[PDB]
Order: structure tokens, then sequence, then C-alpha cells
């Protein structure tokens, strides 16, 4: 499964 | 009458050939992070992304709550029984979605443009989603344009075959692309 982020890459 | 580039920096953000962008078109918020569809609450606990809804959940909130990140397919509970981020408007075709073919400044004004090579979302192909698609895939057409790049959004990353899963974490512009798809001959050729 992917995760979501925390911040933009 | 075009001077063209290799790569152009663009209001402080590098652009080079080969690089996917999103793009607003003429004719025509972006929240860093997504709320958990169960608890809507922020937290430092692990999020993850449903396969089929592309839903936000935090791990400590499923029912029963997972501890680690599950490997390969997961769908939520939601799916079980049966503002928006760039890559929603994207999969929505809300935006468009392209990979740098050309970099030039135009002579006469001094205005940098790209020449466009469009992705596609399954939807929007006349035959439509099949079930071995995946949510975030795309085609890649044999449809271009020219295209200021002011019009650009900002950048997107989108994985061969061979490196879509690997990029499991690398956040929610992550898109998949196999297939070249011709729109006129409506057929398929891989891209490898
Ligand atoms: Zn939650
Ligand atoms: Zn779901």
């Amino acid at each position: 499964a992917r995760t979501k982020q925390t911040a933009r890459k | 009458k075009r001077v063209y580039y290799n790569k152009v920096e663009f209001d402080e953000t590098e652009f080079e050939i080969g690089d996917d962008v999103y793009v607003k078109r003429r004719e025509d918020e972006d929240p860093e992070i997504e709320d958990c569809q169960i608890c809507f609450k922020s937290d430092t606990n692990i999020m993850i992304e449903c396969d089929d809804c592309l839903g936000g959940f935090h791990l400590k909130c499923l029912k029963p709550p997972l501890k680690e990140v599950p490997e390969g397919d997961w769908i939520c509970q939601f799916c079980e029984v049966k503002a928006r981020t760039m890559r929603e408007k994207l999969l929505s075709g809300d935006l468009w979605a392209a990979r740098i073919d050309k970099l030039w400044k135009e002579v006469d004004d001094g205005v940098y443009w790209i020449r466009a090579r469009w992705y596609m979302i399954p939807e929007e192909t006349v035959s439509g989603r099949q079930p071995h698609n995946l949510k975030r895939e795309l085609y890649l057409t044999n449809d271009f344009a020219d295209i200021e790049m002011e019009c650009i959004l900002r950048h997107c990353s989108v994985k061969c075959p061979k490196e879509f899963s690997k990029a499991s974490n690398d956040g929610d512009d992550v898109f998949l692309c196999e297939y070249e798809y011709d729109v006129h001959w409506r057929s398929f050729k891989r891209l490898a």
C-alpha cells in the first residue's frame, strides 16, 4: 500500500 | 524565431526535456496533506492510501488498527463493502498532465514555451477504464501542443512499471505509465 505524504516533495 | 533549450529555469524551478508536469491550459488551493477519512483530525500517525478510492487513513484508526503499513494490495472498509489535491483534479479530468517534449524562448516576445506531449486518464479514452488498470495509471498519447510555461503548475512523477511499486512512499504526485496510446488508432504500444 502507498502512504500519504506529510509534505510536498 | 525560436531558441530551443535542453533545460530552462522558470520561476526559480528547473524544467528539463523529459520532465512530467501538471498543466492548467488557458482555455480551461493545492494542499500538502490530506485528511483521514475516518477521524478527520491531524496526526503524526502514519496515513496510508486506499488502492481504490485513494482516500487517506491513519493506521491506528483502522478496525482493527494496523501497526505497520501493509505491503502490496490494500483497500479500505468502504471500498470493501463496495479542497482537492492536484492529483485528484488530474484523475477526475479537471487538469492536464504532460511530458515536456521541447522548451523554447519565443524570439518575438521573449516568452517561454514548451511542446507538451499529453498524458490521458483511462476514463477519457473512448473505451474507458479496464479492470486491469490501476487508479494512478496514465497513458502517454501522441497528441502534442504548444503551451506557455506560465501554464505549468508543477512537476509530477510518472513511473514506468519497473519503478512504480518502489515509489509507494514517494507521495501524492506519483503515477504509472506503461503504454503509449494513439488516440487516432485507439491502439496501445509499450513505452519500453
Ligand atoms: Zn484517523
Ligand atoms: Zn477506499
